[PDB]
């Protein structure tokens, strides 16, 4: 908690009317504390570290921030989100697509249960505004030059401790090698072990730290 | 029993013909509404998975019947992602429709979408069931710029086909005049890619092409030989060595 402003309403969060409509249609009313504290400076582009439990409304935070950040007329990948598992990545994609039902943004899921060829052809047809998936598959697509880091300004790490527990450290660092240096970084993690803190120290600059 | 255009589609075509040589009138609001209705109709008819070849052919015939300029205008329409009917036709493996678009002889075969890929590059990674489909694919290869490079990483159709180990597709691309010695953004060739991924048969295919240059180096100074050696593919390394130094 090193940031002052806290906003108790989505209506004051300076969001586009499309995103707001998507939010209220999805089933949300008033933002939980984490959103109230973290959403605005995340849209502003600051590096952000959030430490909250799984079930405090973590997803909707960076979902809203990303969806608001996206330049829709730019038909290229602009946001990259990592998740420890396939199911979680699919869940995040579902949430993002649900909150952006009125916007017109695209969200693709990089999971390892899919056929590489067809997925690549889909990418050839359209470079998704938002990619969300597992570190290994995401890095696979980055390394094979199928996913471009050129327009990626957002890098979200959902449940970092989980990804590191499952041994995605190498992949995360490799993706850091792939992405541009000016890329905004946002990390979410319930626990803060040495490796998480090490990543945040290495790649983030002047972050907004929030504890719930 | 020919498929007929709807009244709004036919009249849209008539307005198009009326103002196709009028830039200011084409850019006006109402006319853009018209052109939007027409484009949505055209993509609805030609570019969905469940699209019907006979319907598309009849519609093309009718478009030309109105005006060849109208046909050329409509055929080369692109959506918000830069994708044309040819793109979707290839992507959906509706190669009868691909063939119909090619036979129209007014189709811009080399149009890159906003992702940066051509219909040929899409075809390189497209599912091809029967021999008819592959015939259409090869006709597409021969019609357009087979040696074009994607906007993102400078990938050619051959490089994309090689990267996924598609032997038959590589054969097809080679049969349709794909250049083997072209390099991407990183300076990589199809030979280097095949050597790294370990595709022996594809390496043999590339080396068998007249004028295959195995001396080329990527931006790191690596040749296909050094890449093969570094990746532990010794058989490929022996192939490449025998090729370079005999």
């Amino acid at each position: 908690s090193n940031w002052n402003e806290i906003v108790d309403s989505f209506d004051d969060m300076n969001l586009s009317e499309s995103l707001l409509r998507g939010i209220y249609a999805y089933g949300f009313e008033k933002p939980s504390a984490i959103q109230q504290r973290a959403i605005l400076p995340c849209i502003k582009g600051y590096d952000v570290i959030a430490q909250a439990q799984s079930g405090t409304g973590k997803t909707a935070t960076f979902a809203i921030s990303i969806l608001q950040q996206i330049e829709l007329d730019l038909k290229a990948t602009q946001a990259l989100v990592l998740a420890p598992t396939r199911e979680l990545a699919q869940q995040i994609q579902k949430v993002v697509m649900a909150l952006g039902d009125y916007m017109g943004a695209s969200c693709h899921a990089c999971i390892g249960g899919t056929n590489v060829r067809a997925e690549v052809q889909k990418l050839q047809m359209e470079a998704p505004h938002i990619i969300v998936g597992t570190p290994g598959r995401v890095f696979d697509m980055l390394n094979r030059r199928y996913l471009s880091p050129k327009y990626i300004k957002m890098f979200v790490l959902d449940e970092a401790d989980e990804m590191l527990s499952r041994g995605f450290k190498d992949q995360i660092y490799d993706i850091f090698q792939k992405l541009n240096s000016n890329t905004q970084v946002v990390l979410l993690s319930a626990t803060m072990p040495s490796d998480v803190l090490e990543v945040t120290k290495k790649f983030m600059r002047d972050p907004i730290r929030i504890l719930v | 029993e020919r498929y007929e255009l709807s009244e709004k589609m036919l009249s849209a075509c008539n307005l198009l013909k009326y103002n196709i040589k009028d830039p200011k009138a084409l850019a006006s609001k109402d006319m853009r509404i018209c052109l939007n209705t027409l484009q949505h109709d055209w993509f609805r008819v030609s570019s969905q998975k469940s699209a019907v070849p006979a319907m598309v052919g009849d519609y093309i015939a009718a478009f030309e019947a109105v005006s060849p300029d109208v046909l050329r205008y409509i055929i080369n329409m692109a959506d918000g992602n830069g994708n044309t009917a040819l793109h979707y036709s290839v992507f959906h493996s509706n190669f009868q429709i691909v063939k119909l678009l090619l036979d129209a002889d007014v189709c811009n075969v080399d149009h890159q979408n906003k992702a940066g890929y051509t219909p040929i590059m899409l075809a390189a990674l497209a599912a091809v069931e029967a021999e008819k489909d592959m015939q259409v694919v090869e006709e597409l290869f021969s019609c357009g710029d087979v040696n074009a490079k994607a906007s993102q990483a400078g990938q050619t159709a051959l490089m994309l086909a090689v990267s996924h180990g598609r032997i038959d597709m590589v054969k097809g691309l080679l049969a349709c005049g794909a250049d083997v010695n072209i390099q991407d953004d990183e300076g990589s060739t199809a030979l280097m890619c095949a050597s790294e991924h370990g595709h022996v048969e594809i390496v043999k295919l590339l080396l068998a092409q007249p004028g295959c240059n195995g001396h080329l180096e990527d931006n790191d100074g690596s040749t296909a030989l050094s890449i093969a050696l570094e990746a532990g593919h010794k058989d490929i390394a022996v192939l490449l060595y025998a090729h370079l130094n005999f």
